[PDB]
C-alpha cells in the first residue's frame, strides 16, 4: 500500500545512510534512522568543531520555516556525545514533510573518531517519546495524527554487507519484504524498541534479558559478565583496541546466536557475524560481537539480527515485527 | 563500528 520507503545505502554493513532534508531550500542531509535514540540533529553552520569541516552544515537563515528556540541540549550516544541548540523547521522524509523540533549541533567533538571519519550528516530517532531529550513526539508518531500515512509504523530492511538496497518505508508494512510469517512481540517499556527475550546460544541462557532492536548499532550485545566467559572456548583473537574480536571463518564451535520469547524462537547463524578480511588473507573474517554495558543486562540486537530477519516497527501495534528478511 | 542513545 502508498508509503514512502526510504532507501538506507549501506557501508560496509555496519551503518546505513538515508536521504533527510530540512527548512524551505530543502537543505539536503544524510541521516541515520536510528531507532535507539528519538532525537534529531543536523551540524549547523555554527558548528566550529572540527569534524564538521567535511559536511552539509544546516543555514537557518536561508529558510522561511525556520522558527526559533536556542534552548541548549546534549545526547550521549554510544559513539560520543552532540551539543548544539533547539530550533523548529519543516523536515522532509520522501514524500512527506512536518514541522518538527529538532536540534542544531554546535559542538561534536566528543563524537570522535566516528563522526569525523564517516558520512552521515546527523541522526534522526525513530525510538519512543520517553526516550527523546525534550519529551519530543516522534516523527512518524506525528505522520500518523497529522493523517498522512496508513498506520502509525516504519520498516527495517538491509542489505548484506553490498549485494542490493535497503529500505525504510513509513507508515505501512510492505510484504515484499519477507517471506511469509510475522510475529509480534510486546515491550517492556516505550524507550528503545525492547522485548523480554531468553538470550543465549552456548550454555549461556538468561532469562527475559532486555534485548533492544537497534538500526543505530552495527554490531550485536551482551555485557562484560556474560562475554568474559566468551573465551571459555571461541580461539578468538583480540586484535589491538578496537573495535573487537577477529576470528577464522572456517571455524566449527561458533554458536548460533539464540533468541527465543515464548510465543516464538529467533534464531542468529554464524554466517551473519562474519567476514570479509579478505584482501587480508580471505581465510579471516570479524567476530562482530561488541562487549556493551548499559543498565542491568541490556542485549543490543542490532544489524546482524536485522540483516537475518526484515523488522517492523509500530507505535500502534505497540511491539515489534519480526520475520525473515527475504534477500530478494 | 557505531552503537547509536545511552
Amino acid at each position: 500500500s502508498e508509503n514512502d520507503s526510504i532507501e538506507l545505502d549501506d557501508v560496509a554493513n555496519l551503518m546505513f545512510y538515508g536521504e533527510g532534508q530540512i527548512g524551505t531550500n530543502k537543505q539536503p542531509f544524510m541521516f541515520i534512522f536510528d531507532t535507539g535514540s528519538a532525537n534529531l540533529w543536523v551540524p549547523s553552520v555554527n558548528c566550529d568543531s572540527i569534524g564538521c569541516s567535511t559536511k552539509h552544515l544546516y543555514d537557518a537563515s536561508a529558510s522561511k520555516s525556520y522558527e526559533k528556540d536556542g534552548t541548549k541540549v546534549e545526547i550521549s550516544y554510544g559513539s560520543g556525545t552532540v551539543r548544539g541548540y533547539f530550533s523548529k523547521d519543516v523536515i522532509s522524509l520522501g514524500d512527506l514533510s512536518l514541522p518538527y523540533k529538532f536540534i542544531e549541533v554546535t559542538d561534536a567533538d566528543d563524537l570522535e573518531p566516528i563522526y569525523s571519519g564517516s558520512e552521515f550528516d546527523g541522526i534522526l530517532g525513530l525510538g519512543w517519546k520517553d526516550l527523546s531529550i525534550g519529551s519530543i513526539d516522534p516523527v512518524v508518531v506525528e505522520l500518523k495524527k497529522q493523517n498522512k500515512i496508513d498506520n502509525a509504523l516504519f520498516t527495517f530492511y538491509l542489505p548484506v554487507h553490498d549485494k542490493h538496497v535497503g529500505y525504510l518505508t513509513i507508515g505501512g508494512i510492505e510484504s515484499d519484504f519477507y517471506e511469509g510469517p510475522l510475529t509480534y512481540e510486546k515491550l517492556n517499556h516505550d524507550l528503545y524498541w525492547q522485548i523480554d527475550l531468553d538470550i543465549h546460544f552456548g550454555k549461556y541462557v538468561m532469562q527475559k534479558a532486555n534485548a533492544v532492536v537497534d538500526s543505530g548499532t552495527s554490531t550485536i550485545t551482551a555485557p562484560t559478565s556474560f562475554l568474559n566467559k566468551f573465551f571459555r572456548d571461541m580461539n578468538v583473537i583480540k586484535v589491538p583496541f578496537l573495535p573487537l574480536y577477529v576470528t577464522t571463518c572456517d571455524n566449527d564451535d561458533l554458536p548460533t546466536l539464540e533468541f527465543h520469547s515464548r510465543n516464538n524462537k529467533y534464531t542468529l547463524e554464524p554466517e551473519f557475524y562474519m567476514d570479509p578480511l579478505s584482501d587480508i588473507d580471505p581465510a579471516l573474517c570479524m567476530l562482530y560481537i561488541l562487549p556493551v554495558d548499559i543498565d542491568d543486562n541490556t542485549f543490543i540486537l542490532g544489524d546482524p539480527f536485522m540483516r537475518k530477519y526484515f523488522t517492523v516497527f509500530d507505535y500502534e501495534k505497540e511491539s515489534v515485527g519480526f520475520a525473515v528478511a527475504k534477500n530478494l | 563500528x557505531v552503537v547509536x542513545a545511552x
